[PDB]
RNA sequence: UUUUGUAUAAUGGGUCAGCGACUUAUAUUCUGUAGCAAGGUUAACCGAAUAGGGGAGCCGAAGGGAAACCGAGUCUUAACU
RNA sequence: GUUUAUUAAAAACACAGCACUGUGCAAACACGAAAGUGGACGUAUACGGUGUGACGCCUGCCCGGUGCCGGGAGGUUAAU
RNA sequence: UGAACUCGCUGUGAAGAUGCAGUGUACCCGCGGCAAGACGGAAAGACCCCGUGAACCUUUACUAUAGCUUGACACUGAACA
RNA sequence: CUUUAAUGUUUGAUGUUCUAACGUUGACCCGUAAUCCGGGUUGCGGACAGUGUCUGGUGGGUAGUUUGACUGGGGCGGUCUCCUCCUAAAGAGUAACGGAGGAGCACGAAGGUUGGCUAAUCCUGGUCGGACAUCAGGAGGUUAGUGCAAUGGCAUAAGCCAGCUUGACUGCGAGCGUGACGGCGCGAGCAGGUGCGAAAGCAGGUCAUAGUGAUCCGGUGGUUCUGAAUGGAAGGGCCAUC
């Protein structure tokens, strides 16, 4: 049987050109009235998946 | 925390506003501070809200 | 009931005399004031000494008080 | 919706290009409704495209080369 | 064999003969090799049939963005030195 | 008298007696998806459950808590 | 029952040596006895701990459910106050 | 409208009576030499009881599961995240159920800017007043102070006072530090629009280091981005936030 691809991975990473993922930081979500506005603006864009962490993403999503 | 969060709710149409805390027995009056608007591009006076 | 401990902010010089820095970049990390900056040095607000300009880092002491200096000259 | 190379735009059937018979070209698919032209480069025969969309680069190479655009 | 460490008084075996443990299917990634090459390849099925048909489809040459959409640019922003 | 057949036969279990409680008979209760059986071809001097355990002298105080029984003003409260 | 051409002592050693070091003693091989040793034989410790193991039992642990009980609707109607 | 009273209407709780549903493990007859069962006749109950669907309560009667780790065996006790110093061996880092302490905030000002000022502790004099209040002079030179424990810093003051203010602003951000990662920290400079100052300039919170919680699932506001025939909407997406 083909490979399953992990839903919750598929809805989190993109592929890109360079064979590379983006994904969403993960603290703009609630609490943000005491987080100062320079780290809400940076976490805002999205930022390429570390090389540590990329062999995991692949393997779980090897179809992307 | 006795300290709660708040809301400025900027004067002009636009829907834009902050957020901040302050203590409601110390001060239980509103908060009237001019801030920039950036819908609209200028500095306006933000009424304090829920 | 000890034990408690907190974990290493890695305080300390980043770059030392006589390197060549590009600008924005860190040289002092301190938590008050170990070094004051010079010229084309900048202080932020936790202290920390950057760079506003390319060059080595030069270490020097000046004032009444024979406090230490760090600046960047432009060679 | 798809993509068209400018260079299989002449492919199609002689210098005429239209939303029909772009499935019987096979380079879209049978699925594909919606279509676009982008900018692949080598085009040399003049084509007429009808329906599609031809942004920048791919309009200029076909005025170049003789071709027109028409909704 | 297991351990930092065993002649160990740690474990296993009385001996011989026979049997006894990294396989298979289907997908995906990488390496080697062969064919073709901006093209490459067919699946089911048809077939006096490992041939030949069949190009539905898949992968690739164009990406950016949540998306509309835009396009060798794109997004971010009122707009970018 | 009974019991751990196969390391414990006892102070354990049972016991006659005593008390509490349920049950008006299509009884309570139990086995059954149900029918139907047991209780009983009995029906309160009977039957089930529970505790105590011949007999003698007795079995004190407490109803807050947890149960059980009875009441009902008010509050709360599902489906609809 | 790994194989043995299977001594004592002191020391060393995965820390209690027939097998190592040093030293002492001992012709080869049976039989009848004793049971100190071969951490002797039998039983992948019941003790203790571990496993995000299991099984039974308990309750004012969690979530459910048989049963019991309340009401609404249905089977379920007709006349009076 | 406040305040009343006939007839008709929707009716519902409650009570009484009746029987034709239904009950009868009452009696008699028949099928039938039958304590079952069915039918008939009659009596007694009776719209109750009982059963189905829905629903509240009760429910170890029964069932499926849970009941942490560290640990100088385990249990008991204590600890689990974050901040300061020491251990830590003069970069960074560095363990122990090693030795000492704190934090889960606060502040529209205690923030920004401008202007000004400079403590502790002692000596001499002086109504109450005295060791220790306030006043004048001197010594002293940071032994003070710094919203909060500790360390480091701070006279250009980061310490104290006053005026005017909201830069505790929005979109970015070269280049760095820091971690396995998620992440966290520093940041000149650019654009827009502000505050203070005559001006150069300063201001993207607070002398710095604790004051914090990922994702999911949801709530509120804005935005035709999407919206499964089309036009809308619902629901998602994006931004802000809980």
């Amino acid at each position: 049987p083909k490979i399953k691809t992990v839903r919750g991975a598929a809805k989190r990473f993109k592929k890109t050109g360079k064979g590379g993922f983006k994904h969403k930081h993960a603290n703009l979500r609630h609490i943000l009235t005491k987080k100062a506005t320079k780290r809400k603006r940076h976490l805002r864009p999205k930022a390429m998946v570390s090389k540590g962490d990329l062999g995991l993403v692949i393997a779980c999503l090897p179809y992307a | 925390g006795i300290r709660e969060k708040i809301k400025l709710v900027s004067s002009a149409g636009t829907g834009h506003f902050y957020t901040t805390t302050k203590n409601k027995r110390t001060k239980p009056e509103k908060l009237e501070l001019k801030k920039f608007d950036p819908v609209v591009r200028q500095h306006v006076i933000y009424k304090e809200a829920k | 009931r000890n034990g408690r401990d907190s974990e290493a902010k890695r305080l300390g010089v980043k770059r030392f005399g006589g390197e060549s820095v590009l600008a924005g970049s860190i040289i002092v990390r301190q938590r008050g004031t170990k070094f004051h900056a010079g010229a084309n040095v900048g202080c932020g607000r936790d202290h920390t000494l950057f760079a506003k300009a390319d060059g080595k880092v030069k270490f020097e002491v000046k004032g009444p008080k024979n406090r230490k200096f760090i600046s960047i000259e432009a060679e | 919706t798809a993509e068209i190379r400018l260079s299989d735009l002449a492919k199609v059937e002689g210098g005429v290009v239209d939303l029909n018979t772009l499935k019987a070209a096979n380079i879209i698919g049978i699925q594909i409704e919606f279509a676009k032209v982008i900018l692949a480069g080598e085009v040399t025969t003049p084509v007429t495209v009808r329906g599609l969309r031809v942004t920048k680069g791919a309009r200029a190479a076909i005025e170049a080369a003789g071709g027109k655009i028409e909704e």
